[PDB]
Parts: C-alpha cells; structure tokens; sequence
C-alpha cells in the first residue's frame, strides 16, 4: 500500500467504530512507531501487509518491513517541534524547549505537552525536519499532566 | 486487525504554537519499558 515518507495514524476496528491507537513516522520503506501501540502485530496499509521487522519492550519501540532508520538526535540546546496527530484531529505542529530525564545511565531529553491515548508515536523533530525521536513514553508529574522522553532508536 | 493512514508530510513549520515547560526530573525505566518518577 502507501510507503510515501511521512507521518501515519495507527487505525483499529475492533473496539467501537475506528479507534486511534497510535501513530508513526514512515522513513525509507520502514514504519517506525511505539511498541505499546501496536503490541508488535502486524499491520495494514491497503491491501499490503507491514511484518514487524525488529522490536524492543524496554526502548519501547518497533520497526516494520525493515531495520530502524532514524538516527537524528536532539542537541541538549535548541527548541523542537512535536509533530502531534490526535484522534480524529488534523496533525498540528507544537514548538517547545525540551526538558531533561536524568537516568542511572544518562540523560535523555523530555517534552511536558500533554495529548489524549492514540497520540503516542507522533514525531519530534529537530529544525532541519530530522526525526529525533518518538513522543509516547514518559511520565505523570504532580498536578496529573505527561511529561514524555524524547524516545530515539539506534540505526544499526 | 490494524491499518495504517497518512496524516502529513514531517517539516518544521516557521511561527508554530510555542508551548510547555522544560522540567529535569530524576526518573528510573524499568524492564517492562515503564518511567517512574524517583524522590
Ligand atoms: C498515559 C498516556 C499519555 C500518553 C502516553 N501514555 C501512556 O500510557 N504511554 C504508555 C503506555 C503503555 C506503555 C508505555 C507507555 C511504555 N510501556 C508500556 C498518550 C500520549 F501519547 F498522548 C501521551
């Protein structure tokens, strides 16, 4: 099916009506997205098939049809974009200073936007449109608000 | 069974709606991929 570069919604229809469960970044022929949207099952594009390629529960990530490309990373400095796609909404860039998840094995960059469940997988992207990571991963600070990590894969 | 539907082209869009805070926050991420906040 559709294989164009750009940013996709995560459709099921097993719950009521069509429900959003995600969203992901399509990037050389590869469908990068989280793994707690799809769960690592296959997925639909048309009437093509997209296999899961490779997938890791911890880095909460996943790849189809082939390895994980995007390989951009945040430079500690500069403002980015979230490139958000919300359920049944029209995607809508949100620019922001990323903050900093300080980790026993380093620091990861984290963005405090809040979006609705099904938002998780859209992009965050440095200002040369370089993809930096995924949003969709992080955590529920005092007032009830999200704050997500800036979640990036390796290209092998 | 899931699908797939495109939404958009990735770019940076010039005078965007700039928003959030940038808080450093001390986290753990445990083997089921799962952040929590440690104090
Ligand atoms: C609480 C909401 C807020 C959120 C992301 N959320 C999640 O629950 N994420 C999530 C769920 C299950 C797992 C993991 C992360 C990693 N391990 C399994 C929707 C959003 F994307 F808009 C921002």
């Amino acid at each position: 099916g559709e294989t164009t570069d750009g940013v996709y919604r995560v459709m099921t229809r097993r719950l009521l009506g069509s429900t959003q469960v995600g969203v992901g970044v399509m990037q050389e022929g590869v469908f990068h997205t989280m793994w707690h949207v799809t769960k690592g099952a296959a997925l639909r594009s048309g009437e093509g098939r997209l296999d899961p390629y490779w997938g890791d529960v911890k880095q909460d990530l996943v790849s189809y049809c082939g390895p994980w490309k995007l390989d951009a990373a945040w430079d500690g400095l500069s403002e980015v974009q979230l490139l958000a796609v919300p359920p049944g909404e029209r995607a809508k860039n949100i620019q922001t200073l990323p903050g900093i998840f300080k980790t026993k094995d380093g620091d990861i960059g984290a963005v405090a936007l809040d979006y609705p469940a099904g938002t998780s997988g859209s992009p965050i992207l440095d200002k040369c449109g370089r993809v930096i990571g995924l949003y969709g991963n992080g955590v529920v600070i005092k007032n009830g608000s999200y704050v997500s990590a800036i979640t990036q894969g390796k290209r092998e | 069974d899931m699908y797939i539907e495109r939404a958009g082209d990735i770019t940076w869009e010039k005078d965007a709606e700039v928003t959030g805070n940038s808080p450093r926050l001390d986290v753990a991420l445990d083997e089921s991929g799962d952040f929590s906040l440690v104090e």
